[PDB]
RNA sequence: UAACUUGGGAGUCAGAACAUGGGUGAUAAGGUCCGUGUUCGAAAGGGAAACAGCCCAGACCACCAGCUAAGGUCCCAAAAUAUAUGUUAAGUGGAAAAGGAUGUGGCGUUGCCACAGAGUGACACUGCGCCGAAAAUGUACCGGGGCUAAACAUAUUACCGAAGCUGUGGAUUGUCCUUUG
RNA sequence: GGGAUAAGUGCUGAAAGCAUCUAAGCAUGAAGCCCCCCUCAAGAUGAGAUUUCCCAACUUCGGUUAUAAGAUCCCUCAAAG
């Protein structure tokens, strides 16, 4: 029974900074989800959460691959009967490009009460400064 | 214009194009025009 | 000065004076065992390779014979009259290490 | 279906009358005169803004 | 209409979280220096002294 | 490695789907009635998102051990963002026909070197797509995010993957005693 | 009223010397879509912002204590219920 499993106490995180510009938003959200959940460490402690916090730039330069700009649909509900909303994809991004993003990786992550803990690790936002100078995230780069 | 399903020419001068996926027949003649074949 | 051993149809990292417990062997309690098996010598010590170490035996005294943890094995079948009941208890064996 | 129509309590939400008009505006007493209604019960604060459109 | 399930001891100890009642909230008595009822008389002696 | 013979004790006489030969119905039905196989009934485990009957495989018990089957390898979710060569722009992939069409690859066969100069018109045979395509609480026919390769045809090389096989301990029951075992 | 569009109408323009609303590009176009108009809304656990008010005594706890700004028990009531 020599199996070493990982602690809140023995547990350190990281802080790293990921551009959006000229990346696929599907190519960039898979990679993200694999370091908020910490499978890039050896120590991956499945009960345990190890991830690190990313700091996602410029999340509106985002590229969408073909004609999806005007033929992506994002449908909600409100509970009311009748009330369905949808909002294409190409206005979202002139809209609300953190939101954009943000729900992408999100659908990535497990629905438990521990996916819901690693998705407080992710920050978005569209320009190209972040106000999280107060910790060192050091830049890391896409594969 | 008259949409159906069968868009063939009628007349010597009628001509068939394809605008944004669809296939229709500009012609001289107003009552040969048709789309959507 | 770590070693990984081959005992019975599995692997143990073993350290000095570590305790350790395998499956039932024949040595009778109170005296000494050894082991032929060297997969791996390393750690401190120089990195080695395989399939087997030459030489490079593993030494430990017998501490006990005993019996696990008693469990009980039942299952069932839903709207069939058939149950089935059974005990079990695994024999094992501890040592200590003494010389990688 | 949320959104049904049953019994419950009414009144006293915040209601607004659009496009009403003034009539005499009499300094030396304070008092407006409004064309109209107002909503609200006597000895109650209403407000008076001028129209959006 | 009739109840579907039984209620279990646990369902049946919260509804009463708020079935209680509350101190009926007296004071001493400049005279009698006895408790009293706020706004009524001392029963002891009566002496109201508004 | 089964067979037959005489004696003791029985249960069963409502069957179901899937594939393949046929009646009947309408070359309808999870329809029904026969022949021939298998699985369920009386069968757990792995895949098909969930799903008695479909593809793989038959659990004596214990283990933080190895090699495989169907099915798979961007993230949820274990293992290739592998390699080489091609196709498809529709989100086809991820429901459907008669018919219609200068969509685009191949392959040939040809008439004329003009058709309005470097080339031009007519035919088969085929790969993959487009239109035809309208329903009732809520997107709602990829399981979801998402994908222009993470889609499709062809060929190799690894890897994951079950209570299957193996490795080491234990338990009962039969056959042999290669060693009172 | 402004923004982006549906069926249609085009302008420029090739693949195909011409022709052609489309492939690159530039417009216009509905009681419908999104803001404008009207109420609710920070338990929006992502819990936001603004101006004011209060702020020492005991400790070997590294914490305790009542009291401050303030709000209630109780009582007289209605524009409320």
């Amino acid at each position: 029974r020599q199996t070493f499993m990982a602690n809140e106490s023995n547990i350190e995180r990281k802080w790293y900074v990921i551009d959006a510009e000229g990346q696929t938003l599907g190519r960039l959200s898979s990679e993200v989800a694999s370091i908020l959940r910490g499978k890039n460490k050896v120590t991956y402690t499945p009960h345990v959460d190890t991830g690190d916090y990313v700091i996602v730039i410029n999340a509106s330069k985002i590229e969408f691959t073909g004609n999806k700009e005007t033929d992506k649909v994002y449908y909600r509900h409100s509970n009311h009967p009748g009330g369905i909303k949808s909002i294409t994809a190409g206005e979202l991004r002139r809209t609300n490009p953190e939101r954009l993003i943000e729900n992408s990786i999100k659908g990535m992550l497990p629905s438990t009460r521990l996916g819901e803990k690693q998705g407080k690790k992710l920050f978005v936002y569209g320009g190209a400064e972040h106000p999280h100078a107060a910790q060192q995230p050091e830049n890391y780069e896409l594969r | 214009m008259k949409v159906r399903p069968s868009v063939k020419p009628i007349c010597e001068k009628c001509k068939v194009i394809k605008r944004k996926g669809k296939v229709m027949v500009i012609c001289e003649n107003p009552k040969h025009k048709q789309r959507q074949g | 000065m770590f070693a990984i051993i081959e005992t019975g149809g599995k692997q143990i990292k073993v350290e000095e004076g570590q305790e350790i417990f395998v499956e039932k062997l024949d040595v009778n309690e109170g005296d000494t065992f050894t082991f032929d098996k060297v997969l791996f010598v390393g750690g401190d010590s120089v990195k080695v390779g395989a399939p087997t170490v030459e030489g490079a035996t593993v030494t430990a005294t017998v501490n006990k014979q005993g019996r696990g943890k008693k469990i009980t094995v039942f299952t069932y079948k839903r709207r069939k009259n058939s149950k089935r009941k059974k005990g079990h208890r695994q024999p094992y064996t501890k040592l200590t290490i003494d010389k990688i | 279906f949320k959104g049904q129509k049953m019994p419950g309590r009414m009144g006293g939400n915040t209601v607004t009358v659009q496009n009403l008009e003034v009539v005499q505006v009499d300094t030396e007493n304070k008092v407006i005169l409004v064309k109209g209604n107002v909503p609200g019960p006597k000895k109650g604060l209403v407000e008076i803004r001028t129209s959006i459109k | 209409a009739v109840p579907k399930r039984r209620t279990s001891k646990t369902r049946k100890n919260k509804r009463r979280t708020h079935f209680k009642i509350s101190v009926p909230g007296m004071t001493e008595c400049p005279n009698c220096g006895e408790y009293k009822l706020s706004h009524r008389v001392c029963k002891n002696c009566g002496s109201y002294n508004g």
